[PDB]
């Protein structure tokens, strides 16, 4: 993550955009974590699974 | 051992082989065109990440 | 298309302007123009920056 954001420091990009920037992110991907999660199911049928 | 004592334990379960990587990638990527909810500057942080 | 933008971004940054604010209104202009349906020719101002 350091490597991309390599880029935009030598352009100018001030450091905290950068890391506002990742945790507006972290929260969009937890909304999009609980919809691509799958539930498993507790019986012990799963043992081939 | 503790792989599969979460899996008991938490019912949730999640693809690996970069399933989860791939699709965050691609779906925060297109997203933030269509949201347009946080900043002009915001989208090289969810750009790099 | 990312390597022809250094010419506006420098043009910009000679004058002490910065060079990521411009880059953001003008990308947010032509998103607009299209939804309007109508001609819009966009530049960039160094006097004022926007």
């Amino acid at each position: 993550l350091l490597r991309q954001a390599h880029r935009f420091i030598q352009e100018g990009v001030h450091p905290r955009i950068i890391t506002d920037g990742f945790e507006i992110a972290r929260k969009e991907s937890m909304k999009f974590l609980d919809e691509f999660k799958i539930s498993k199911t507790n019986l012990s049928n799963d043992r081939e699974f | 051992l503790r792989a599969v004592a979460n899996v008991l334990k938490d019912k949730n379960i999640i693809p690996g082989a970069g399933a989860f990587y791939i699709a965050l990638s691609r779906y925060l990527r297109s997203a933030n065109m269509n949201k347009l909810g946080a900043k002009g500057k915001t989208k090289t942080g969810i750009e790099a990440f | 298309a990312e390597a022809l933008l250094v010419i506006p971004k420098t043009l910009v940054k000679n004058s002490g302007f910065d060079p990521l604010d411009v880059l953001a209104m003008v990308e947010d202009e032509l998103d607009d123009a299209q939804d309007s349906d109508e001609t819009r020719y966009v530049g960039v101002d160094l006097n004022i920056g926007d």
